[PDB]
């Protein structure tokens, strides 16, 4: 779980 | 696979194209700042370079290829790097200070204020002053960070992909240098002087990680949740 | 005043690789696995012992003489540990899977457990060996990065009368000279030369982070009071401290 | 300083 993931996802 | 294609100048063009915007402080005078205040400031603003840095880098010809878990260790290992290129880039032209921001030019005294920060001043000052010296062009300076970028967590993985796009990159600059007209000889001089300063970069960086995780045990001042996850997968 | 400027790439390699350090043995005496306590006494000897060679190596590193004995006292403490690493990565090329600390002392990831927080920076130096492997690095490529290492690292941390800090690039700039010389020799085109080139130099900034762990280590190292470091160890850890 | 004594000589 990371913010960093959300943000590349988008 | 797409990136591989590219001619120079698409590659050029792409990345100047996908150049992140440059952001203004959290306006307000109040001189001069404190420690805790000035840390404010850069915080808030870091961590908003972060946010435009993660669609810069998606913009980045090729990196989309790579597995959602590659791009963030490559990110998770260069974002400094990648923030302190920037501020040495934009600063260039302020010979002397630092331009954190178009409101918010900074000269080493005033970052006296925050612990140990005068030690990394100094050194993105000297690197500057080196990038100035050498004329250092936009488009050589987005090859470089791309670079950076692709390079500083490749060897922490466990990649040939990612080395072909260097090499893409490498072609990239020194097809830059030659429209500039310098000779063979110049131009790959010109290419590991480039080269040579993204180590003093790394070096810069890992001095800041040390710093920034004194600052968090030190709880002056909160470190946003984006910066913390960025600065734990450095420890 | 002169010197490393008038040399030919040929002679630049010569020069070189006519003043490498020998490969030192350690006091590795067998039989039982023995403690990170031992460990470290041994490796901690090694290097000190590797750090007295270095110092003699640098002197005969074209321009280095040319240097003020505070410049070239300013360049190795900001450069020793990275020259051990690529000298350890370099001797331990062709052993995959393992670093030769001295011909008696091969060790593999397992092995370096034994002290805490060193398999970090042994996975790191193992990943540059098989780079340097993968590339197929050669003995007279290895030398000019190391003697670029010497001089690059400690340069931007360097004022009125620099401009001798010019004379520090324009030796880097012969070494620069020397690496495509060698290159074209080999048989590469120039895409490749430069290509070449820039993956060198690159496998540099890894270098420089192993070695800014590798300090944070060390410096550990002391305060822990664990094994005591050499008093020349001591000297050069402080320097990246204060 | 000992580097700058090794050096030295
Ligand atoms: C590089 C950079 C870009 C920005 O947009 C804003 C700040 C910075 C830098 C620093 C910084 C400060 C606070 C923060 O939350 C995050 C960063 C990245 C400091 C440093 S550092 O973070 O790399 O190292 C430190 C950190 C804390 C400290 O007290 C001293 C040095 C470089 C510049 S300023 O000198
Ligand atoms: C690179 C190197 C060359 C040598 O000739 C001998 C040792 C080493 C390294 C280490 C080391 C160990 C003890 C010492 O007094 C000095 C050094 C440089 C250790 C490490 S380190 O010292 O750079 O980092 C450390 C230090 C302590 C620790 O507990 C874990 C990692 C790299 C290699 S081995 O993995």
């Amino acid at each position: 779980h990371k913010i960093l993931h959300r943000l590349l996802q988008d | 696979s797409l990136a591989l294609s590219l001619t120079a100048d698409q590659m050029v063009s792409a990345l100047l194209d996908a150049e992140p915007p440059i952001l203004y402080s959290e306006y307000d005078p109040t001189r001069p700042f404190s420690e805790a205040s000035m840390m404010g400031l850069l915080t808030n603003l870091a961590d908003r370079e972060l946010v435009h840095m993660i669609n810069w880098a998606k913009r980045v010809p090729g990196f989309v290829d790579l597995t959602l878990h590659d791009q963030v260790h490559l990110l998770e290992c260069a974002w400094l790097e990648i923030l302190m290129i920037g501020l040495v880039w934009r600063s260039m032209e302020h010979p002397g200070k630092l331009l954190f921001a178009p409101n918010l030019l900074l000269d080493r005294n005033q970052g006296k204020c925050v612990e140990g920060m005068v030690e990394i001043f100094d050194m993105l000052l000297a690197t500057s002053s080196r990038f100035r010296m050498m004329n250092l062009q936009g488009e050589e300076f987005v090859c470089l960070k791309s670079i950076i970028l692709l390079n500083s967590g490749v060897y922490t993985f466990l990649k040939d992909h990612i080395h072909r796009v260097l090499d893409k990159i490498t072609d990239t600059l020194i097809h830059l240098m030659a429209k500039a007209g310098l000779t063979l000889q110049q131009q790959h001089q010109r290419l590991a002087q480039l080269l040579l300063i993204l180590s003093h970069i790394r070096h810069m960086s890992n001095k800041g990680m040390e710093h920034l995780y004194s600052m968090k045990c030190k709880n002056v001042v909160p470190l946003s949740d984006l910066l913390l996850e960025m600065l734990d997968a450095h420890r």
